[PDB]
């Protein structure tokens, strides 16, 4: 499970 | 450049037309016409920007880090000559020159002509996710000053988000989402990554209240990222 | 040309990496320069040019198809000014220049040196494929002609394929199944599609007997395909 | 659906 950043 | 002699309105829409194709390559290459322009952007047209921009450099950084780990097994092994190292070096090349790019539009010059909370918040946030593209292929004497190139951007970015936006607005929250990510996995400070996480979907959550329908998902919708990082990371 | 200076063994170690990191358009240039070196490929480099230019010019003929519908949905509604042709054109003309460039490898000099039926009808199949995806985009004087090449590829490669391969042999399949697609979007002859899927599919499944279980799974894989087909065309 | 050509 990658982290999230802000994409869509 | 090649898009001087296309009028602005025709380069959105091609921008447009280009994302419903997943060209995402031209795209950019239409919204980096569009900016030179000269005019402000409008916040769809900094959304096309950022979209455009986000995928291209994504793909870029997805297939350095394929070619890395490879690398990284190849110096664990067979000697297999220069390739792996030559071509991760090519796409860390190509991933660059997008970074420098972007970061040349902002600074010549929407940084320096946005005046509102919003365009302004967005810019430097970009920025800040920039050069925390360029931290994570960076391994030279330039490193800290890169790493602390993001930093800065961001830290600006969030002191203007704090006094001037809600705590539910998207830009700040997606803002904190990457400042935060920036902590845990380039800054070494996974506990201020968790802090900031956690104290922006607080603070977030307790002002859900004051929003539309539309607007609380909008708003939840981030903060549901910020819950996952942070189950990820405790 | 860009590949000159590159070692054969090298190009081809750099396109398996590029294929790992998902970097189609540099797979297909490694490719290219690998071929210009003047070498016969063997199996699995035909595969990896194979795999390479199909996905360049797949993402090509998928953007296409979705500019091309909202240029057709625009011509039933407000005028919106020449930007969707423009950009339609502009990405056609891209693909054709990637069919053009694959027809030229195999004029120059691929098909003249393959003189072993796996080889020949590998390459012909190829030229069928990349004169049918001319045929998808051409509306003009040559289409008939552009038509016609694809066809007589396809047929020296059947011609061929019954002679000298099994009919469970994953080439011959491969080449029905396309040939069938042909018939059946191109020439506007889907009884002949239908009839070409149908009699490949039978005489491959009453030769499967003969192999082992890994050529098994590899030909009814594509007699699966033949299967998908013959549901939807019927 | 969309028919089937020799892909992977
Ligand atoms: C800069 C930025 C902030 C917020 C969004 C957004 O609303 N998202 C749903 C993306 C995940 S944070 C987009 C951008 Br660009
Ligand atoms: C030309 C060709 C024939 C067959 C294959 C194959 O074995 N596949 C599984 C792809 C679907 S036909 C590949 C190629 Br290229
Ligand atoms: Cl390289
Ligand atoms: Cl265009
Ligand atoms: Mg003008
Ligand atoms: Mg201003
Ligand atoms: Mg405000
Ligand atoms: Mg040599
Ligand atoms: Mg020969
Ligand atoms: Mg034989």
């Amino acid at each position: 499970r990658r982290r999230k950043s802000c994409q869509a | 450049g090649a898009m001087g002699s296309m009028e602005r309105a025709s380069l959105i829409q091609k921008a447009k037309l280009a994302e419903q194709a997943e060209r995402y390559e031209d795209m950019a290459a239409f919204m980096k016409g569009a900016v030179e322009k000269g005019e402000e952007l409008s916040n769809e047209e900094r959304n096309l920007l950022s979209v455009a921009y986000k995928n291209v450099v994504g793909g870029q950084r997805a297939a350095w880090r394929v070619l890395s780990s490879i690398e990284q097994k190849s110096n664990e092994s067979e000697e297999k000559g220069p390739e792996v190292r030559e071509y991760r070096e090519k796409v860390e090349t190509e991933l660059q020159g997008v970074c420098d790019t972007v970061l040349g539009l902002l600074d010549s010059h929407l940084i320096k002509e946005a005046g509102d909370a919003e365009s302004r918040v967005f810019y430097l946030k970009m920025k800040g996710d920039y050069y925390r593209y360029l931290a994570e292929v960076a391994t030279g004497d330039d490193k800290k000053r890169i790493i602390d190139s993001a930093r800065s951007a961001y830290q600006e970015a969030m002191d203007i988000s704090k006094k001037e936006m809600p705590p539910t607005n998207p830009i700040r929250l997606g803002l904190a989402l990457n400042f935060s990510v920036f902590h845990y996995e380039i800054a070494n400070s996974p506990e201020e990554a968790i802090s900031l996480a956690k104290t922006t979907f607080d603070e977030a959550m307790a002002d859900l209240h004051t929003l539309s329908e539309d607007s609380y998902k909008d708003s939840t919708l981030i903060m549901q990222l910020l819950r996952d990082n942070l189950t990820l990371w405790t």
